[PDB]
């Protein structure tokens, strides 16, 4: 039941620096491995027995360490670092992982390319009415969505979801969903959905 | 290369059992040491089992040891686990995985993962999602975004395609958001103006659990 702690959970780099990831462990342990995990695919192998890389990962990555303290380190960081790196141990049983470090890469400011979508005709046949707006490919993630219904901002029954950032060109896009019922949309006339951060860009929709 | 292909994932009631299977090529499994490993709805990694080439030894972590029993049966190149008496806490994507293998002086951990099969422990029954198309409701741009809402399903995960996967670029599904007990999902897709609606754009959805499909046709308002 080794603990692996891996602080800070979030890093920040910039493209072809050099940047290090580490490990503690509450027990000595003889080895250090290290994972990868890409946006909706399963972790990769990236160092065995604390320094060796595995078979096609770049030699950019290199890991050393002893007793209860290792690291891992990229010589220069690339976009398609942007992943979550996972410590782990199987000196002992039970084998374990540490928590994670997410390493998220620099890049200028940009303006999502927003779109907002009206409920289907399909959905409200079923008596929902769902509105949908779409910020894609921003910088930084945190952004703000604000919905305005007849001028007004309407808060409660919004979903927001953001993706992990992109590995080509490190942006992130977010999906913000809006739910009402049928009556309350067909109650209304003007929506819209805005985009801002430090301005905005605003898209909106007349019912009628 | 080396491929693993886990099947078998499902919901399952709360003190149920499920056996998950994995398929494995490119490398002689026999000579090879297999274990099993999860990822929690937390994305936390957690070691499951292990399993000695020939099957005669097994390992377990305490918290699923008496309850999981990692197998395999090497003339059908597989792996199993049968999983019994299921909690909450085991409620995650289940990986295949190589390994981990002592050798070379080198010490090999569990490697080459598959990428999962989902396995969901509650009592709520299971629902499928409603897919609607998310077409613009005015053209003033020369990229064209369309969207695909998959609402109200349980549980996780669900699959989603453009044009039956032909289409690949310019796209993004978002993670779902969990609302009054049910998932609700959307991915969106940009294409050249001159494509759509000139063309045909389908977002696919299929919610195996449910055993649902959906090929929903975007067609412009």
């Amino acid at each position: 039941d080794i603990v692996l702690t891996q602080s800070p959970a979030i890093m920040s780099a910039s493209l072809g620096s050099s940047v290090t990831l580490t490990c503690s462990a509450s027990s000595s342990v003889s080895y250090m491995h290290w994972y990868q995990q890409k946006s909706g695919t399963s972790p990769v192998l990236l160092i065995y027995t604390t320094s060796n890389l595995a078979s096609g990962v770049p030699s950019r990555f290199s890991g050393s360490g002893s007793g209860t303290f290792y690291s891992l380190t990229i010589s220069s960081v690339e976009a398609s670092d942007a992943a979550d790196y996972y410590c782990h141990q199987w000196s002992s049983y039970p084998w374990t992982f540490g928590g994670g470090t997410k390493l998220e890469i620099k890049r200028a400011d940009a303006a999502p390319t927003v779109s907002i979508f009206p409920p289907s005709s399909e959905q409200l046949t079923s008596g929902g009415a769902s509105v949908v707006c779409f910020l894609n490919n921003f910088y930084p993630k945190s952004i703000n969505s604000k919905w305005k219904i007849d001028g007004s901002e309407r808060q409660n029954g919004v979903l927001n979801s953001w993706t992990d950032q992109d590995s080509k060109d490190s942006t992130y896009s977010m999906s913000s969903t809006l739910t009402l019922t049928k009556n309350e949309y067909e109650r209304h006339n003007s929506y819209t959905c805005e985009a801002t951060h430090k301005s905005p860009i605003v898209k909106s929709f007349n019912r009628s | 290369e080396v491929k693993l292909v886990e099947s078998g994932g499902g919901l399952v009631q709360p003190g149920g059992s499920l056996k998950l299977s994995c398929a494995a090529s490119g490398f002689t499994f026999s000579t090879y040491t297999m274990s099993w490993a999860r990822q929690t709805p937390e994305k936390k990694l957690e070691w499951v089992a292990y399993i000695s080439k020939g099957g005669g030894s097994t390992y377990y972590p305490d918290t699923v040891k008496g309850r999981f029993t990692i197998s395999r049966d090497n003339a059908k190149n597989t792996l199993y686990l049968q999983m019994s008496s299921l909690k909450s806490e085991d409620t995650a994507l289940y990986y295949c995985a190589r390994g981990a293998m002592f050798g070379n002086d080198f010490k090999y951990p569990m490697d080459r993962w598959g990428q999962g099969t989902s396995v969901t422990v509650s009592s709520a029954a299971t629902t499928p999602p409603s897919v609607y198309p998310l077409a613009p409701g005015s053209q003033t741009n020369s990229m064209v975004t369309l969207g695909c809402l998959v609402k109200g399903y349980f549980p996780e995960p669900v699959t989603v395609t453009w044009n039956s996967g032909s289409l690949s670029s310019g796209v993004h599904t978002f993670p779902a958001v969990l609302k009054s007990d049910l998932y609700t999902l959307s991915s969106s897709v940009t294409v050249p103006s001159s494509v759509w609606p000139s063309e045909t754009v389908t977002c696919n959805v299929a919610h195996p659990a449910s055993s649902t499909t959906v090929d929903k046709k975007i067609v412009p308002r």
